[PDB]
C-alpha cells in the first residue's frame, strides 16, 4: 500500500526536456539512488518494513548529549544547538531525561550565558542568538524550576533591545548581520520567557514581510530567492507577534506545498533544488502554520483532519531514505548522520503523522505503530506541553 | 608564517614566541554535557586563543593565531571578532585581508562567518572593485550558493552595480535554465531598475519566459517565474494569456501548465469576470485532474483549492 511504490509512482520520475543541466543531472541522480531505496524490498524478495530505529536512534543521542567525537569540532561554537537538536529528538521519541543530565545541561548552558545577557555558543563564547535560542529552547525541553531559573530575564531583554534595527530587523549579535532568521529567534525567546515589551518587536512584521517574494516564499533578506529555512522563521516569527496576515500567505501555501518532491516525497528547500530530509520540518512545519493562520480568518474550505501535503508520503521518506542503520537521520541515502538531521527529520515526521486544528485530532503513521512520535509544537519546535509549562511559568513572572 | 597544514607544523605549547605564555583550559563544568573530544591540534590552537582572549592581548602573533582558529572553526564567530579588532588595532593591511578572506571562501564557500568578514573588509577600505568577478568565480563552482548571491546583492546595491548583471543573468541562466538562484536574481535586477510596471520591459520578460517554457516544459522555475509577475497586477488582468497557455498544451504541458490555468481561474472569478459558472466548473476539474492524476502529491492542495473555490463562488 505504500504510496511511494505503487508502480505508478514511476510516473512521477524526473520529465527532464532531453535538454540536460547541472540541475536536472544532480535530481536525476537522487531519484535514481531513492528508487533503489523504494525497489530494494521487491527485488529483495521481502515486504517492506517501515520502522524507526528508536533503540538505534536513543543510542546515539543518549551517548552524544554526553561526548562527541573530535568529529564534532566544527561545532564547537554551537554546543548549545547540540543540546537542543538532542534534547528535542529525545523528547521526540519519548525517552526521559534523568534529573542529573537535566542538571548537567542546565549548569553547561549557564556557562554558555553571558553576563549581559543572551547564550554564547561555548563557555566564554561571545552571545549570540541562534545559541541563544537553542539554550532557551533547551531549557524549555528539561522545563525544571532549575532549567527556567538559568535565563536571566532582564538581560535578555537587554540584550535583545541591543540588537533591535530600526527598520524592525535584528542583529544576529553585536557586530553581525540581520536576517529573517534572527528576527524568528528573537520572538522565541522573548515570547516563551515573557519579555516582550511594548516596542520590542516595532516594524519586525512589517520587515519580515518584506522577505517574502515573487515566489511566494521568504528571502534570508530582502531581494533574496525564496528558501525554506527562512520561509519557516519568517512565518514562525509572524505567528507569535499576531501578524501572519501581513504576509500574502495564499502564494506563500502555494509556494510550500509545491517544494514537496513528487518522487521522492520529501520537501527540497528551494525550487529547482534537491530534497533533503531536514526540510520534513522547514516546509511542512509551515503547512500547520499556514493552517492556523488561514484558521484565524474562518477559513471553512480548511480540512480537519490533515495538513495541506503528503504526510504519507512524507513519512516514507525519512522511514525508508532517511535513517542511519547506526542510528540518527540524515538528509538523503548516501550522506553522513548528524545531530542536526537527526532532530529535523524526526520533527517532520512528528509534523507529519499528527494533525490538530482545535478539538480536531488525526493521526496517520506509517510503517509499524510504534512510530508514533510525541507532537511537536510548529512555532517554536518543542512539545506542546513544554510551551505551555514555560509560558504559564514566566507569565507568572513580571516583564522587566 | 606556518600554515595550520604544513607538515612541519608545530603545536603552539611547543613554539618560543609563546612559552611566557600558559594556554587556558576550556571550563565545561565539574562533569559536562555535549562535551567535544577535540584533537590534540584543536585543543591547542584554542586554549592559546582563550588566553589571548582572556588578556584582550592585541599582538601580532594573536592575529596569526586567530587564522589557525578559524581553518580549525571557520564558523567560530567569537574568534572572528577576535581577529577583526585585531585588524584594526594593528594597522593591519585590509588588501591582504581580502587576500585571506578571498582564499578561506573558496575553500568553504558555505560557511557564513567567512561572508560577512568579507563584506566587513570591503565596507571599511571602501572598495568594491573586485567583488563581482570573484562572486562569478564562486557561482561558476555552485551557481546556488547562498551566500554568495547574498554578497552580490549586497555589493551591487550599496554600490550601485546594477549595468551588467542582466547580462550576467543571461549568461548563467543560458548555462542552467533550472537556476532558480539566477531567476530571482533577474527579478532582482529588473525590479531596482526598470521595474515590472514599465509596458515593454514586461512584455519582453513574459514573452522571454515562454520561450523558456516552450524549450523546456517541465522546469518549474520558469513557470513561478511568469506566475510571479503577473499575479501581482491580478492574473486575469491578462485576457490572452489564457488561450496561448491552452495553444501550448498539446505537446508539452504538465502539472504546471494546469496549475497555472487554475491560478488564472480563481483570479478571474475573484475579480467579476463573466460566464463564472462555465469557468468555475471548468477549474474544479482541473482540481481533480490535478488530486488525481496529474499532482497528487500535491492532491490535498488542490482539493482545497477546488473547497474554497467553490465556497466562494458556488451560485448559493
Ligand atoms: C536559527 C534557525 C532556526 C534557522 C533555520 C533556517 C535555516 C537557515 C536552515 C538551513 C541550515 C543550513 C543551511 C545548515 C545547517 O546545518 P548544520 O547544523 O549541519 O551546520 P552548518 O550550518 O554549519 O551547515
Ligand atoms: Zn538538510
Amino acid at each position: 500500500p505504500l504510496y511511494s511504490l505503487r508502480p505508478e509512482h514511476a510516473r512521477e520520475r524526473l520529465q527532464d526536456d532531453s535538454v540536460e543541466t547541472v540541475t536536472s543531472i544532480e535530481q536525476a541522480k537522487v531519484e535514481e539512488k531513492i528508487q533503489e531505496v523504494f525497489s530494494s524490498y521487491k527485488f529483495n524478495h521481502l515486504v517492506p518494513r517501515l520502522v524507526l530505529q528508536r533503540e538505534k536512534h536513543f543510542h546515539y543521542l543518549k551517548r552524544g548529549l554526553r561526548q562527541l567525537t573530535d568529529a564534532y569540532e566544527c561545532l564547537d561554537a554551537s554546543r548549545p544547538w547540540l543540546c537542543y537538536w538532542i534534547l528535542h529528538s529525545l523528547e521526540l521519541l519519548d525517552e526521559p531525561i534523568p534529573q542529573i543530565v537535566a542538571t548537567d545541561v542546565c549548569q553547561f548552558l549557564e556557562l554558555c550565558q553571558s553576563p549581559d545577557g543572551g547564550f554564547g555558543g561555548g563557555p566564554g563564547q561571545y552571545p549570540h542568538l541562534a545559541p541563544t535560542y537553542a539554550a532557551v529552547n533547551a531549557l524549555c525541553i528539561i522545563g525544571t524550576e532549575e532549567a527556567y531559573n538559568v535565563i536571566n530575564r532582564e538581560k535578555l531583554l537587554q540584550y535583545l533591545y541591543s540588537l533591535k534595527q530600526p527598520d524592525g530587523s535584528f542583529l544576529m549579535h553585536v557586530g553581525g548581520e540581520v536576517d529573517v532568521r534572527s528576527a524568528y529567534c528573537a520572538a522565541s525567546v522573548a515570547s516563551l520567557t515573557n519579555i516582550i515589551t511594548p516596542d520590542l518587536f516595532e516594524g519586525t512584521a512589517e520587515w519580515i514581510a518584506r522577505c517574502q517574494n515573487w515566489e511566494g516564499g521568504i528571502g534570508g533578506v530582502p531581494g533574496m530567492e525564496a528558501h525554506g529555512g527562512y520561509t519557516f522563521c519568517g512565518l514562525a516569527a509572524l505567528v507569535i507577534l499576531k501578524k501572519e496576515r501581513s504576509l500574502n500567505l495564499k502564494s506563500l501555501l502555494q509556494w510550500v506545498t509545491s517544494r514537496q518532491m513528487r518522487f521522492e516525497g520529501g520537501f527540497q528547500g528551494r525550487c529547482n533544488k534537491l530534497v533533503d530530509g531536514c526540510y520534513s520540518f522547514w516546509q511542512a512545519g509551515l503547512l500547520p502554520l499556514l493552517h492556523r493562520a488561514l484558521h484565524a480568518q474562518g477559513d471553512p474550505a480548511l480540512s480537519m483532519s490533515h495538513w495541506m501535503f503528503h504526510q504519507q508520503a512524507l513519512q516514507e521518506y525519512i522511514l525508508m531514505c532517511c535513517q542511519c542503520p547506526a542510528g540518527g537521520l540524515l538528509d538523503k541515502p548516501g550522506k553522513s548522520r548528524d545531530f542536526y538531521h537527526t532532530c529535523y527529520c524526526l520533527s517532520g515526521l512528528s509534523i507529519a503523522q499528527h494533525f490538530g486544528s482545535g478539538a480536531m485530532l488525526h493521526d496517520v503513521v506509517m510503517g509499524v505503530p510504534e512510530n508514533v512520535l510525541q507532537p511537536t509544537h510548529p512555532v517554536y519546535n518543542i512539545g506542546p506541553d513544554k510551551v505551555i509549562q514555560a509560558t504559564t511559568h514566566f507569565l507568572q513572572k513580571p516583564v522587566p | 608564517f606556518l600554515s595550520l597544514d604544513s607538515p612541519t607544523y608545530v603545536l603552539y605549547r611547543d613554539r618560543a614566541e609563546w612559552a611566557d605564555i600558559d594556554p587556558v583550559p576550556q571550563n565545561d563544568g565539574p562533569s559536562p554535557v555535549v562535551q567535544i573530544i577535540y584533537s590534540e591540534k584543536f585543543r591547542d590552537v584554542y586554549d592559546y586563543f582563550r588566553a589571548v582572549l582572556q588578556r584582550d592581548e592585541r599582538s601580532e602573533r594573536a592575529f596569526k593565531l586567530t587564522r589557525d582558529a578559524i581553518e580549525l572553526n571557520a564558523a567560530n564567530y567569537t574568534v572572528w571578532h577576535f581577529r577583526r579588532v585585531l585588524l584594526r588595532s594593528l594597522q593591519k593591511d585590509l588588501q591582504e585581508e581580502m587576500n585571506y578572506i578571498i582564499a578561506i571562501i573558496e575553500e568553504q564557500p558555505k560557511n557564513y562567518q567567512v561572508w560577512h568578514h568579507r563584506r566587513v573588509l570591503v565596507e571599511w577600505l571602501k572598495d568594491p572593485s573586485q567583488e563581482l568577478e570573484f562572486i562569478a568565480d564562486i557561482l561558476n563552482q555552485d551557481a546556488k550558493n547562498y551566500h554568495a548571491w547574498q554578497h552580490r546583492q549586497w555589493v551591487i546595491q550599496e554600490f550601485r552595480l546594477w549595468d551588467n548583471e542582466l547580462q550576467y543573468v543571461d549568461q548563467l541562466l543560458k548555462e542552467d535554465v533550472r537556476n532558480n538562484s539566477v531567476w530571482n536574481q533577474r527579478h532582482f535586477v529588473i525590479s531596482n531598475t526598470t521595474g515590472y510596471s514599465d509596458r515593454a520591459v514586461l512584455e519582453r520578460e513574459v514573452q522571454y519566459t515562454l520561450e523558456m517554457i516552450k524549450l523546456v516544459p517541465h522546469n518549474e522555475s520558469a513557470w513561478n517565474y511568469l506566475k510571479g509577475i503577473l499575479q501581482d497586477r491580478g492574473l486575469s488582468r491578462y485576457p490572452n494569456l489564457l488561450n496561448q497557455l491552452l495553444d501550448l498544451q498539446p505537446s508539452h504541458s504538465s502539472p504546471y501548465l494546469i496549475a497555472f490555468l487554475v491560478d488564472i481561474y480563481e483570479d478571474m472569478l475573484e475579480n467579476q469576470c463573466d460566464n463564472k459558472e462555465d469557468i468555475l466548473n471548468k477549474a474544479l476539474e482541473l482540481c481533480e485532474i490535478l488530486a488525481k492524476e496529474k499532482d497528487t502529491i500535491r492532491k490535498e492542495y488542490w482539493r482545497y483549492i477546488g473547497r474554497s473555490l467553490q465556497s466562494k463562488h458556488s451560485r448559493e
